[PDB]
């Protein structure tokens, strides 16, 4: 009845689409036959807000999966749920970016992206009811990041007021995967500011400590980790896909979770997460998973929110909850944390309470924050790019695709605009612009 | 006959809905697919409510309800629920996009595409009403569609029926508790628009009624569904003198005659009582002068602000079921009597009285209340006050900073909108303030002796 | 009020000797009030040496059962006073106190 369309891009914008789609397969009844087998009558209801009815009890996904690499392509469809993807719906090349962030934006990706988007305007043009578009991929990355931010820029050409939403991984906080990360980082950043509505700051070593920390396991890997993260793009759009008691749409959120034009990169989280030796004990309830979510180190991103201020932040519940809980809750950990917020935006919630739980367990939630805090992130990437920049690191690997000085130059200058911005946000007072003034005479002539 | 005609507005508006049309069909006997189980004179008779249903084919009835909202989550649930086989197909009417929490995809855009396709539906129920009193909305304040649609639909109501009925009901912002962070301009784009239209409109508050499900009802969970089904008891206490008969029935009209002494002071603040839990109602007495008495408690308010902070204007206070005219005229004398429950200084005559002789009757599926009478009360006052200074003060650090306004920009809205908005919020501060004065009279200035 | 001054007038082709009207209405009342003394005061214009006589529910000094009581009220007492014959004030507050006091009646009913 509102449809969703989603983009698979580079390596890590597709392994975590692998994972996902195994994860939104499943919450919709549907074996990887690429047919549904389920266990409700609504699984099918909305089977339709992700999936094309094709005939004879058949779904195809509404997913465009998007490479200069050919490698995790045949691993999509050599890999668990990979008969379910059209054969169409993979559009990639054979040459890579090879991690350049320009060679995907300006050289091969480029080359690749209008074939790409006869993929997106079939699938456009036969949801007529269509809300908006999602991507996954690597902010540091060369492909998901320099190819899915000029797709996404020409994705909202043709698409100008449908929702557009960015599910990123970051760049690492203390060592690199990628030297390069800080240049892609902040290319990236001046195609997207201007083109996404929702933007999603994922961190890996979060992942890490919360898979070692709230899991309690040594070795988790991408599978644990791909799982982690679909509770949330999952969590995101359940309140669409399945009946609440407040239903919410992803605009809904957008629109809360937003104050100004450019302030929409995020801190994400979830609870409640638990050891396998612990799921025993710990209790099943909203105080414990508000305050599960409203941990700072519960936070699935760069950043310690208590160095910051919450500007916005949203909470979608899932499962059959008290609402005066839900809501006493939200009062509550807004009346014990007060000074972690803007306090210009009082009371700084949205809230969504889908009915229906995650698989075989009794309720989770979905935390989307907007803490002051992700400066501390583009301060990183600021910082770091500056030292590659001012010696000409790296730079002729990104010349060398054409890009010239003033596109390096404006892309910083934009960034640290954006954080220069988040300093004007920070700790802000409700102040009104005036300035000091002395009396006159009464002695009139 | 006396016909009236809901629009359930929005995703509390529907979710309303749901609950008040179980209980519109059970005070009846009429089942969830529109069917009299038994009738003594099928083709006529008594059918007092025609008032609430249009009859069909071999005497099924047809509800006169409006749902809508931009989403087929919330209306499709009333498509396939437990009585989809009871309401009109075309009367569960949706829109291809909701509304964000936002205004102006209401106002100007996604509620303006549908909006005369709802007003031909409402003109199609209209004309079938033989003795149109008017029109209900229900919705909240701080909804999107709540907030965006209401606003448009009463800008239509009122210059095409205008003498007719216009009432709002009303889920009005909590004090502590919210929902979303755009309810304050939700609210006040509203009554910018809206209260130059409302005759009376009727008010509640979620964290007050959350209070009398964990004190009164003693509940330790309230879902929506049972904060919502109270609430029935409210429009069922105010619509039963349309629906069975009495002694002293009050019509949609009366409400506004006697509530308003003024025509931008029509918002009344309900509560309804007894409410009690299942060990309570053992022990209680529960008697016409006790029930009064819970009735001004300022705990026992359905919108949270202490009536004791304001002072009280008007007043209407209908008692159903077990019920004696001398016995309610000994709780009003009472209550009268005690000068320290607060009136203004020029108050003549406050009060609105009424007796309906069909009982209080609740919902299969819970642990609940079987009273024999029961009140239903709505108070005007200078406390409302209270909780236009905080949207006083909700509104001002937002929009200074011009904080989320270009979300309500990019989907059809002035920024003098929201600038006049709160220019009639100023006004509003002080339409509540030149009534709470005591009448004495005088001017001018002055610094000697007469004598 | 001309469709039943229509049906007043078939009443009064079937009395021999009009004596006149008897009227039971209320005052605090909208159309006991309003329409009512419309009825009065245009009776009065066609049937002016008949006697028109008035049983009023009157407003009580403790209480009040609705609020638009004075205004009502006084424009009603406005046009009986000028054209009606008997105006007999009947009130709740001691209706109330006779079925309490006189009669022992715990809970007098309208009845
Ligand atoms: N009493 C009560 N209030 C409700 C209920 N559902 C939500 N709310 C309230 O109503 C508002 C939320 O509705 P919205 O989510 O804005 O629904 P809408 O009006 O359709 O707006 P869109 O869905 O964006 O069109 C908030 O102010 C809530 O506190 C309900 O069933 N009961
Ligand atoms: N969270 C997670 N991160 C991964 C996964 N695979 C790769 N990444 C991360 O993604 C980044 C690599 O970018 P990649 O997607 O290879 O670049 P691209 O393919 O050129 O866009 C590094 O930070 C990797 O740790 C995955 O499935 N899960
Ligand atoms: N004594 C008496 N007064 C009544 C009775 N029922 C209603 N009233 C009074 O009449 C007033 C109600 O006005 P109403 O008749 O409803 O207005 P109308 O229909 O517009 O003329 C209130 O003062 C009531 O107390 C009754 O049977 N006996
Ligand atoms: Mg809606």
């Amino acid at each position: 009845m509102r449809e969703i369309v989603h983009i698979q891009a580079g390596q890590c914008g597709n392994q975590i689409g692998a994972k996902f789609w195994e994860v939104i397969s499943d919450e919709h009844g549907i074996d990887p036959t690429g047919s549904y087998h389920g266990d409700s009558d609504l699984q099918l209801e909305r089977i339709n807000v992700y999936y094309n009815e094709a005939a004879g009890n058949k779904y195809v996904p509404r997913a465009i999966l998007v490479d200069l690499e050919p490698g995790t392509m045949d691993s999509v469809r050599s890999g668990p749920f990979g008969q379910i993807f059209r054969p169409d719906n993979f559009v990639f090349g054979q040459s890579g970016a090879g991690n350049n962030w320009a060679k995907g934006h300006y050289t091969e990706g480029a080359e690749l992206v209008d074939s790409v988007l006869d993929v997106v305007r079939k699938e456009s043009e036969s949801c007529d009811c269509l809300q908006g578009f999602q991507l996954t991929h690597s902010l540091g990355g060369g492909t998901g990041s320099g190819m899915g931010t000029l797709l996404i820029s020409k994705i909202r050409e043709e698409y100008p007021d449908r929702i557009m939403n960015t599910f990123s991984v970051v760049p690492s906080p203390k060592v690199s995967d990628t030297v390069v990360e800080p240049y892609n980082a902040t290319l990236s950043v001046h195609q997207l500011v201007e083109n996404t509505d929702e933007t999603y700051c994922i961190d890996n070593e979060a992942l890490y400590d919360i898979c070692f920390r709230t899991l309690k396991l040594t070795t988790p890997t991408y599978g644990d980790l791909n799982h982690l993260v679909s509770a949330t793009m999952s969590g995101v759009t359940t309140c669409l896909r399945f009946p609440g008691q407040l239903n919410a749409d992803l605009r809904k959120l957008a629109v809360n979770m937003v104050p100004f034009p450019r302030l929409h990169f995020f801190m994400p989280g979830f609870a409640p997460l638990t050891s396998r030796g612990s799921q025993q004990y710990r209790a099943l309830t909203v105080p414990e998973l508000t305050q599960q979510m409203f941990d700072a180190k519960n936070m699935m991103a760069a950043c310690d929110p208590r160095h910051g201020r919450y500007l916005t932040v949203a909470a979608v519940f899932r499962g059959r909850m008290s609402m005066k809980e839900v809501d006493e809750q939200m009062l509550n950990v807004q009346n014990k944390n007060s000074s972690y917020f803007v306090e210009w935006i009082p009371n700084n919630v949205k809230t969504a309470v889908c009915d229906i739980p995650p698989r075989g367990l009794k309720m989770s939630a979905t935390f989307i924050g907007n803490s002051t805090a992700i400066q501390e992130l583009f301060k990183r990437i600021s910082e770091q790019f500056t030292a590659m920049f001012r010696r000409k690191a790296f730079l002729h690997w990104y010349t060398g695709e054409g890009m010239d000085e003033m596109e390096f130059t404006e892309a910083e200058s934009n960034m640290n605009d954006l954080v220069s911005e988040y300093q004007q946000y920070q700790d802000a007072t409700a102040d009104e612009q005036g300035e000091f003034e002395e009396e006159g005479e009464e002695d009139e002539a | 006959m006396r016909e009236c005609i809901s629009i359930h507005v929005g995703q509390a508006g529907v979710q309303i809905g749901n609950a008040c049309w179980e209980l519109y069909c059970l005070e009846h006997g009429i089942q969830p697919d529109g069917q009299m189980p038994s009738d003594k004179t099928i083709g006529g008779g008594d059918d007092s409510f025609n008032t609430f249903f249009s009859e069909t084919g071999a005497g099924k009835h047809v509800p006169r309800a409006v749902f809508v909202d931009l989403e087929p989550t919330v209306i499709d649930e009333v498509r396939t629920g437990t009585y989809r086989q009871l309401f009109h197909p075309e009367q569960l009417i949706t829109g291809k996009e909701d509304a964000a929490n936002n205004y102006a995809r209401g106002h100007y855009t996604i509620g303006k595409e549908i909006i005369d396709l709802v007003l031909d539906r409402i003109r199609k129920l209209a004309d079938q009403c033989t003795g149109l009193q008017g029109f209900l909305v229900f919705h909240s304040f701080g909804g999107g569609t709540g907030s965006g649609f209401t606003s448009l639909l009463m800008e239509r109501l009122s210059v095409d029926y205008g003498k007719k009925s216009k009432l709002e009901f009303s889920i009005y912002p909590a004090p502590q508790v919210s929902t979303a962070v755009v309810e304050p301009y939700n609210s006040i784009l509203t009554t910018h628009t809206t209260l130059e239209h409302s005759d009376c409109a009727f008010m509640v508050d979620n964290e007050a009624i959350y209070d009398i499900c964990r004190r009164n009802l003693d509940i330790e969970r309230p879902t929506y569904t049972n904060l919502n089904r109270l609430i029935s008891q409210i429009v069922s206490s105010i619509t039963a003198s349309l629906r069975f008969d009495g002694a002293l029935n009050v019509d949609l009209t009366e409400f506004q005659t006697n509530l308003v002494p003024y025509p931008r002071i029509h918002f009344p603040l309900a509560t309804y009582a007894p409410v009690i839990s299942a060990e309570k109602a053992y022990h209680e007495q529960l008697s016409v002068a006790e029930i009064t008495n819970a009735c001004f408690e300022p705990a026992n308010q359905m919108v949270k602000c202490d009536p004791r902070h304001g002072k009280y204007m008007a007043c209407c206070l209908l008692y159903r079921g077990d019920v004696v005219p001398k016995d309610v005229n000994a709780a009003i004398a009472t209550i009268k009597t005690k000068r320290s429950i607060q009136f203004v200084d020029w108050c003549p005559t406050g009060f609105k009285v009424g007796i309906n002789y069909q009982p209080p009757t609740v919902v299969p599926g819970g642990d609940l209340a079987k009273v024999q009478r029961a009140v239903c009360m709505l108070s005007n006052t200078t406390a409302i006050a209270e909780a236009w200074a905080r949207l006083d003060h909700k509104f001002d650090l937002m929009y200074a900073k011009r904080a989320f306004v270009h979300w309500y920009v990019g989907e059809g809205m002035e920024e003098g909108e929201f600038s006049e908005a709160r220019e009639d919020m100023a006004a509003l501060e002080k339409d509540y303030e030149e009534v709470g004065v005591d009448s004495v009279e005088g001017e001018g200035e002055e610094e000697g002796e007469e004598y």
